[PDB]
């Protein structure tokens, strides 16, 4: 904050909803609780200049759990390959996939 | 990156407990007071390992106790129990308070026989 | 079978609305020392059927509306929403078992104002617009008390599920612990449905918005309006006059629940015959200066009363 | 799917009655017939909107009573309702709820 | 003593609705503080088990944690059965 | 307006700006802005005439649009990082909208066309709030997200503001429009040094507020809103013309007055980063500001313009305006250069 | 075709926006914004948000939009540009739909995918409550600061609007 | 007399009884003589889907008891 | 991102362009302003619900409450503009050029 009144007074005005790995009612976790925790604990205390380089591995995993971009590319590839072999008589789906 | 390791289709096979949710919900209270030890070991495994592949052997033990638990009901208290979960199964919400009369018979039967 | 279920709900609703017109004309007649329809069929049992055929073979006006597309949208929306407000009603088993059914009925009920507003535009008459604005201001004003009163009652129930209100009243009617709220809920339902003593629209000598409609289109507004009168009185009985439900004999619930729903619908006809009409500025003051102060105060009381007695209902 | 069919049936039925209502009498052939902004109304709508929004913050009260912080929850619940009553008092005393010119 | 009676008896005659509204709202703010059962509301809310009671690995020095649900150690809901 | 309601509305303008400065959550930052815009419109409509109504409308549309863009940046930032904390944004597209939303609120060029017109259509006291207080909230957010702001975007908005503020001011006779263009010109300096040393952004902001508040206070004392009406001051309050001369010279950056300190320190923090072309171009373009400031000094203090006969009736009454903190503000606007090293208190 | 209900609703969502964005008469513009609102709730409902979806009907459609239509009928005095904009909007929507349905990958500022929205849903849930409802109910236990600022803003809205509309 | 108003009430009363009576009977017909299952929360839905797999026939309302356990 | 986000993200763009190109009526633009908040409401709710960000489930409601309060303030200005020039045309609001 521009003014750190919350830290000076020790009052939690709006820090309870900043991150999704904080305390949630009934201990309900977010889908990416583990990834957010890992990135936060990696980058804690070392400033954002260093964290952009020394915690890049954790951050990419966190962003993969958020938008799932890499996974959808992989599933998309498999679907195309199966579709290509499907319209050539070269593939046979098993009974439990149909 | 790496390759996700998965157990084999023969490492997951086990004798299932094929009884409807009404049967489970009728025996839930007695079930939890008899199979607590194998149950809690499996749950401690899951909340600590955080990986279902690490607690498969504990999982099979949970299944075996449930199968053995229901066989004892199958031997001594079958008609009282079959008449208990039939009333539970009738309500859309599967309410306990609608079947107090049938619960007492099943509760008393297990007390004497087991 | 679900499609059969929908038709088993829609057609009986329309038939009930058809014969409510007869019953209204005869109860009003006997309270006025006369009879009402007793010539068209035995005891006027064919009067509703004659009225329906007559309207649907009478030429409609359809004036030079500014749009001619709102003129056809307004009755579709009114009748379409009126039938939709019945699908979550437990009688005793809902057609659609919603988790937030009580909130669904508020949401759909607040959309019925558009048919009042759109028909005002379509008429193309400047004066007919003024009548539509007064009706709209009445409806939105009195659904402030519907929302707060409903919230106060649900604090003793624990959920927005409509079938949970049946469980809540398994030992005693909610009319007993919450009769002050029931009074202001009952009057708030009259104002919502433009019923006497709150019918300024139909109250000639001051204005209605559906004046340019005749024949079939007029009957569509009429049918929707009366289906809402039955629906709101069914809602009231569920809310404040809970009927005990025996899972083995569900018909027992339906008979008792129907009798209550009829007695509350006849109360609407009873109140029409007994009182004069409110002035526009006077029904607004009845809401913003009398009901709202009490509704807000009772809401505070009902948020705290369960806590200080250790009587908070279960979430599920 | 069930809720989708229910909505489709009700509005489809209403449309049918409307169109056959505008056409059934037109199967008949009748001879062709031939031939100010108000401020108080606006303030009612705006007062309803601000009151309606405050109701949105009160709807989750039944679930809010299930918490383990009833002292905090009951303090804010009575704060919102008290503030809603303060708005009513301000309009009442400032002649907002009047219909006389 | 006489000023208040004159004031109260006048609003009660001219504005009975407002007099009722403030009395009801005033009780909603006061009684919870003085009510002896407000503490049981929190205990009931804390007793409701939405989540699973994850067990604790045994180290040997935990005499207050039961080894089985039916052991006498641990929190008891006896007070609730009698309330 | 009732006096009590006037205090309540003002405290809500302050509360909105304070919420922005004490919040670690983007939602509360957005709420802070919304509470600020809601409270400031009534003080712009207070005189109840068509021009005020038009000014309040042009302000609402501009600030409403800016707030929607800001909230779009927050949501995009939530999708790509899964958090709400008020810090560097984690998506370049979020940064652009966030940087452009704040630029619209500030009034930087080319999102500047409303500042001359809104400031002209509202009273002097409302303009003082608009040009000084309303600039604190957007600058607080820029102070915090500057590590991720696009350099070419922030420096491009800064250069246009300096130019457009300069040329726009030359063709003005209305005092309210002259300050508006003066406000656009000084914004460019604050955002030009932001990537390099945010401390000098605050110093230039603090000095600008003090100087701008002094000018509006002196205009309000004599109820002057046009260049000509200001030229009668020498015949009514001679002292007030000497104070206007000193402040106008200060705002132009002429040493040894206070207004030279920020221009001095900003040029220092940019040459350390091997930025030589930009500070020179910025400093030379600022001579446009000094010109139309000097024009007011010729028609106010350094020459005696024609007077009117009825002026003699004014000599018999005193000044009953409040003129709050005017003696203290005028001294801080002129005699603070020897205390330049005190800027370290802002670090 | 029922597995792509969310995408179908989103397509109707956009078409409504092109409706009132082209700015026909205010009467029709508000009509198009009601359709988009209803479709907007439909999308939110299918993602698990029931309270949020219904809050759109009660507060947005049955609230604000009624005030918009109410104010239009009383202060609005009941072209090529409209048609040109409307046709331009539909064409861009068609091409965006056409490409994302052909190669199932489109890059416009962001990298969008075309597999289907269902592929990102969570695969595990056995709670005895609604996670959405629990969060909203936390407004009273966790959001003390939020309640105060929101309530004060609503109270100031009443004061400010009466000041603006007095006219004297 | 006043009792000549009743016949209209009976018809209106019967029409409000059919929707309630029909839904109760149709549910039992379609759910093998039991009430339709109520699934408001995810846990109840999980059990119902599990019952679908345990029935053999892909129907949630066909209950398998101890006779299905070895 | 995903397929649904494209249309929600493209609906915000349409409303933004609609708000930046006035035709004649002031009421028309306010609708484009309330269309923008509807798209932001849906886009945020999709993100929060999908990620099981429990405590953020209240954020979309706060977005709706403030955006409607702002809309009310917008309509009030429109009314006061119409009571002066007899219509809500933006071309009338051109006194401040000089
Ligand atoms: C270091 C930085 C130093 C720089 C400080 C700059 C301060 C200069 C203030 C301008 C001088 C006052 C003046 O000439 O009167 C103009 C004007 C009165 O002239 P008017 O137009 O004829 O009357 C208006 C109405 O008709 C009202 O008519 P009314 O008859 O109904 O009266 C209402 C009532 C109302 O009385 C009040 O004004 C009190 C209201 C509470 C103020 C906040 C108190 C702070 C403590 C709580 C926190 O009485 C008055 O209005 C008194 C006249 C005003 C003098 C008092 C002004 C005090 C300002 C000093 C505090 C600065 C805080 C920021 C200002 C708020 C920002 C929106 O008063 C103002 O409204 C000026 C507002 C000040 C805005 C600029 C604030 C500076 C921003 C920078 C802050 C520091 C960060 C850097
Ligand atoms: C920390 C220590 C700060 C000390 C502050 C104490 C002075 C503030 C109270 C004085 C006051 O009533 O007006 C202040 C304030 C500003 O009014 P003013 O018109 O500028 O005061 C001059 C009048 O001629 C005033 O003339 P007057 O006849 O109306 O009243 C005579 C006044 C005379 O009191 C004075 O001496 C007024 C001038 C005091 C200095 C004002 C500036 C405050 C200090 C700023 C320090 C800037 C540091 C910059 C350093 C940079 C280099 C390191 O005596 C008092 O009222 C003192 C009452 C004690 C409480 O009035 C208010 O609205 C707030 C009360
Ligand atoms: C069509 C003709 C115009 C219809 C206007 C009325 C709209 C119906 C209301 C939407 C449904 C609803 O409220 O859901 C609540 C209810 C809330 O129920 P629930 O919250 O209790 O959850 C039900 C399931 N459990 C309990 C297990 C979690 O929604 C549902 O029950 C099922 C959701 C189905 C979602 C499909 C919606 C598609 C249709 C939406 C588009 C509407 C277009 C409107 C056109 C513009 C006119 C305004
Ligand atoms: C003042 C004018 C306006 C007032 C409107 C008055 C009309 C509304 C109905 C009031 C009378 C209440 C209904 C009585 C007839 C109901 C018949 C019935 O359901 O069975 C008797 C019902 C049977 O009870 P029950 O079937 O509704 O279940 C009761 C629920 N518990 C057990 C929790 C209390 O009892 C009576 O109403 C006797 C009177
Ligand atoms: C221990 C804690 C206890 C806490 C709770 C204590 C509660 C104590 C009692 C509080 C008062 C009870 C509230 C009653 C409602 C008062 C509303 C009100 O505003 O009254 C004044 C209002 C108007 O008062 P007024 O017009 O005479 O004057 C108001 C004040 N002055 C004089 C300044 C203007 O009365 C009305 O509502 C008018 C009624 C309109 C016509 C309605 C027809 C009635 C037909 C009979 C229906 C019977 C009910 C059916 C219910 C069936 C339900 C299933
Ligand atoms: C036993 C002890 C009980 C407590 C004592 C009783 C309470 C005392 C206050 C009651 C009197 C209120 C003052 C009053 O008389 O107001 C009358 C006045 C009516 O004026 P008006 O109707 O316009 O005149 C028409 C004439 N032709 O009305 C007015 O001018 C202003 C009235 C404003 C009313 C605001 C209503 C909102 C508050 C609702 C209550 C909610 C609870 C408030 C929070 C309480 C916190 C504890
Ligand atoms: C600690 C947490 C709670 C904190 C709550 C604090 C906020 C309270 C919010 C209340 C809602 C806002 C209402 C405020 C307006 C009060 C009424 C008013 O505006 O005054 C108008 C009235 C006009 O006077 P006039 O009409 O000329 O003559 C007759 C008047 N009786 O002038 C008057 O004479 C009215 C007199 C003043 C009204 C006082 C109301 C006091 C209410 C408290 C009662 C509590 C009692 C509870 C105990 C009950 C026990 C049975
Ligand atoms: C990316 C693609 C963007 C370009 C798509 C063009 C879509 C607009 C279609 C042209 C159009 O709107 O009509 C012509 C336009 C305004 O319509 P116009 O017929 O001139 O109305 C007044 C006539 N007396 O006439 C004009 O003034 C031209 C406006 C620019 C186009
Ligand atoms: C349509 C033609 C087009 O593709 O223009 C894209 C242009 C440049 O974007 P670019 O990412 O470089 O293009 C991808 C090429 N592989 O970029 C554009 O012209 C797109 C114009 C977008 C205007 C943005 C207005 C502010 C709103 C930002 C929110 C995000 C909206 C964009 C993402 C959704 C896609 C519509
Ligand atoms: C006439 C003077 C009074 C004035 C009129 C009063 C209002 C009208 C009466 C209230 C509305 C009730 C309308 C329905 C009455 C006729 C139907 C009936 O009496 O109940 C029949 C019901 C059907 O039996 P069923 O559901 O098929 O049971 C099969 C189980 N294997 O059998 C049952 O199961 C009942 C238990």
């Amino acid at each position: 904050p521009f003014f750190d009144v919350q830290k000076r007074l020790g009052v939690d005005l709006d820090r309870w909803m900043t991150i999704q790995s904080a305390e949630q009612p009934h201990k309900i976790p977010s889908r990416c609780h583990a990834f957010e925790k890992e990135w936060i604990e990696c980058a804690h205390g070392i400033g954002s200049i260093r964290a952009e380089k020394e915690c890049k591995i954790e951050f990419e995993d966190f962003r993969e759990c958020l938008l799932r971009q890499k996974t959808m590319k992989r599933l998309h590839a498999i679907r195309r390959q199966r579709e290509k072999l499907i319209k050539e008589g070269k593939y046979t789906p098993p009974p439990h996939h149909s | 990156p790496g390759i996700v390791e998965l157990p084999s289709l023969e490492d997951l096979k086990v004798q299932e407990v094929k009884v409807s949710s009404s049967v489970l919900k009728a025996a839930a209270h007695h079930y939890g007071a008899q199979c607590d030890k194998p149950n809690k070991e499996f749950m401690l495994c899951r909340w600590e390992e955080k990986d279902p592949r690490r607690c498969l052997e504990e999982g099979k033990l949970v299944n075996q106790c449930a199968l053995e638990f229901f066989r004892q009901i199958k031997r001594h208290c079958a008609e009282p129990f079959t008449e208990y979960w039939t009333c539970i199964d009738y309500s859309g919400l599967q309410l306990f308070r609608r079947c107090r009369k049938q619960q007492a018979q099943f509760d008393e039967c297990v007390l004497d026989k087991l | 079978m679900f499609m059969i279920n929908i038709l088993m709900l829609i057609i009986p609703i329309l038939l009930a609305v058809a014969f409510l017109t007869l019953v209204e004309r005869k109860v009003l007649g006997y309270m006025q020392l006369r009879k009402g329809p007793n010539v068209v069929g035995p005891y006027g049992l064919l009067q509703p059927i004659a009225d329906a055929i007559k309207l649907f073979i009478k030429e409609p006006l359809r004036p030079a509306t500014s749009s001619a597309s709102m003129f056809i949208l307004a009755p579709i929306m009114a009748l379409g929403l009126a039938l939709t407000m019945w699908i979550p009603l437990p009688m005793p088993y809902p057609l659609i078992n919603m988790n937030l059914g009580v909130l669904f009925m508020l949401a759909m009920s607040s959309l019925a104002v558009y048919s009042i507003l759109w028909s005002g535009w379509a008429s193309n008459s400047k004066y007919a617009l003024i009548g539509a604005l007064r009706a709209v201001a009445q409806t939105i004003s009195y659904e402030v008390t519907l929302a707060i009163i409903l919230l106060s009652v649900l604090l003793m129930s624990g959920s927005f599920t409509l079938s949970t209100l049946i469980t809540t009243q398994e030992q005693m009617w909610l009319i007993l612990p919450a009769w002050p709220l029931a009074m202001m809920w009952f009057i708030s339902t009259l104002a919502e449905t433009n019923r006497a003593p709150f019918d300024l629209t139909e109250g000639e000598s001051e204005l209605g918005f559906n004046v340019e409609y005749a024949a079939g289109p007029f009957a569509l507004f009429f049918m929707a309006e009366y289906a809402n009168i039955i629906m709101m009185n069914i809602f009231t009985a569920i809310l404040f006059l809970g009927t005990s439900h025996n899972p083995h004999m569900p018909e027992l619930y339906t008979i008792n629940f129907t009798i209550k729903s009829l007695l509350l619908t006849m109360s609407f006809l009873w109140i029409r015959a007994s009182y004069p009409r409110f002035r526009y500025d006077q029904l607004m003051h009845l809401l913003w200066k009398n009901f709202l102060p009490l509704t807000l105060a009772l809401c505070m009381w009902h948020v705290s009363l369960p806590i200080l007695t250790s009587g908070i209902p279960p979430q599920t | 799917m069930n809720l989708m069919l229910a909505l489709l049936t009700n509005f489809t039925l209403a449309t049918l009655l409307v169109i056959i209502a505008f056409w059934l009498p037109q199967l008949n052939v009748y001879s062709e017939k031939t031939s100010p902004f108000s401020m108080k109304f606006f303030l009612v709508a705006i007062t309803f909107l601000l009151f309606d929004l405050e109701i949105a913050l009160l709807l989750p009260l039944p679930w809010a009573s299930q918490t383990a912080n009833l002292n905090t929850m009951l303090t804010m619940a009575l704060f919102l309702i008290i503030l809603l009553a303060v708005s009513l008092a301000y309009e009442w005393t400032q002649k907002g709820l009047e219909w006389t010119e | 003593a006489e000023r208040v009676a004159a004031f109260l008896k006048n609003v009660w005659a001219k504005e009975p609705v407002l007099v009722a509204s403030f009395a009801i709202a005033g009780l909603a703010v006061i009684l919870p503080t003085l009510s002896p059962y407000t503490k049981y509301s929190l205990m009931i809310n804390r007793a409701t088990p939405y989540n699973y009671p994850v067990p604790l690995r045994d180290d040997g020095n935990m005499p207050d944690v039961p080894s089985h649900p039916q052991d006498p150690q641990g929190p008891s809901l006896e007070w609730l059965k009698r309330l | 307006m009732n006096p009590i309601i006037f205090i309540i509305i003002l405290l809500t303008i302050m509360l909105g700006t304070i919420i922005v400065m004490i919040s670690s959550h983007w939602l509360l930052v957005w709420i802070g802005f919304e509470m600020n815009m809601l409270a400031i419109i009534p003080i712009m409509m207070k005189n109840h005439n068509p021009r005020a109504t038009e000014a309040s409308t042009k302000y609402f549309l501009t600030q409403s649009t800016a707030s929607m863009l800001l909230m779009m940046a927050v949501i995009i930032n939530l999708m790509f990082s899964g958090q709400w904390t008020v810090m560097k944004l984690f998506n370049p597209m979020a940064s652009m909208l966030m940087t452009m939303a704040l630029a619209m609120k500030l009034g930087m060029a080319p999102f500047h066309f409303w500042v001359p017109e809104v400031t002209q259509g509202i009273p002097l006291s409302s303009g003082l709030i608009l040009l000084t207080w309303q600039k604190l909230a957007p600058m607080s957010v820029l102070y915090q997200i500057f590590p991720s702001i696009n350099l070419n975007l922030i420096l491009t908005l800064s250069v246009l503001s300096i130019l457009i503020g300069g040329w726009g001011g030359l063709n003005q006779t209305q005092l309210r429009k002259i300050m508006a263009y003066s406000s656009i010109a000084h914004m460019g300096w604050m955002t030009a040094v932001l990537p390099y040393n945010p401390t000098m952004t605050l110093l230039n902001l603090i000095i600008y507020i003090i100087m701008t508040s002094t000018m509006f206070t002196m205009f309000m004392a004599n109820s002057t809103t046009t260049t000509l009406s200001l030229s009668h001051t020498w015949n009514k309050t001679p002292i007030m013309t000497v104070l206007i001369l000193a402040t106008l010279l200060s705002m132009g950056g002429l040493p040894p007055l206070s207004g030279f300190m920020p221009k001095w320190m900003i040029i220092q923090e940019m040459t350390k980063n091997n930025s030589i072309i930009l500070p020179t171009f910025m400093a030379i373009t600022a001579l446009l500001n000094l010109y139309f400031y000097m024009r007011l000094t010729y028609s106010t203090t350094l020459t005696m313009f024609p007077s009117t006969n009825n002026m003699k009736m004014k000599w018999q009454f005193p000044l009953m305006k409040k003129m709050t903190f005017l003696p203290t503000m005028v001294v801080l606007s002129t005699m603070m250069l020897p205390l330049t090293p005190m800027l370290s208190v802002l670090e | 075709m029922m597995l792509y209900i969310v995408f179908i609703l989103s397509v109707i969502f956009v078409m409504g926006f092109v409706g009132f964005s082209s700015k026909p008469s205010p009467i029709y513009g508000g009509l198009g914004l009601i359709v988009s609102g209803g479709v907007g709730c439909g999308i939110v409902l299918n993602f698990g948000g029931s309270f949020l979806g219904l809050m759109v009907f009660l507060i947005y459609l049955g609230g604000m939009m009624v005030v918009f239509g109410y104010t239009t009928a009383m202060a609005t005095e009941q072209n090529k540009a409209v048609l040109g904009a409307f046709v331009t909007g539909l064409l861009m929507e068609f091409f965006m739909v056409y490409y994302v349905l052909k190669d199932k990958e489109v890059e416009v500022v962001f990298e969008f995918n075309g597999l289907g929205d269902w592929v990102i849903y969570d695969t595990g849930d056995s709670g005895f409550f609604s996670e959405e409802a629990m969060g909203i109910a936390a407004l009273y236990s966790y959001g003390t600061w939020l309640v105060i600022v929101t309530g004060w803003s609503l109270l100031i809205g009443v004061v400010v609007i009466m000041e603006i509309t007095r006219g004297n | 007399m006043w009792f000549e108003v009743l016949p209209g009430i009976a018809v209106m009363g019967v029409c409000l009884f059919i929707p309630g009576m029909a839904t109760a009977r149709i549910h039992r017909f379609s759910n093998g003589g039991k009430e339709k299952r109520v699934a408001h929360y995810p846990y109840q839905w999980y059990l119902m889907e599990r019952d679908r797999r345990v029935s053999g026939v892909n129907r949630s309302y066909v209950s398998k008891g101890l006779e299905n356990i070895d | 991102m995903s397929m649904v986000y494209m249309n929600i993200m493209m609906a915000f763009t349409v409303s933004l362009v609609g708000l930046l190109m006035y035709r004649s009526h002031l009421m028309s633009s306010l609708l484009c302003l309330e269309g923008m908040m509807l798209s932001l409401f849906v886009m945020a709710a999709l993100t929060i619900l999908n990620s099981h960000f429990t405590l953020a489930s209240m954020m979309p409601i706060i977005l709706l409450v403030f955006a409607a309060c702002e809309a009310a303030l917008g309509l009030s200005l429109l009314v006061m503009v119409s009571n002066t020039y007899g219509t809500d045309y933006v071309q009338n609001l051109n006194l401040l050029q000089c």
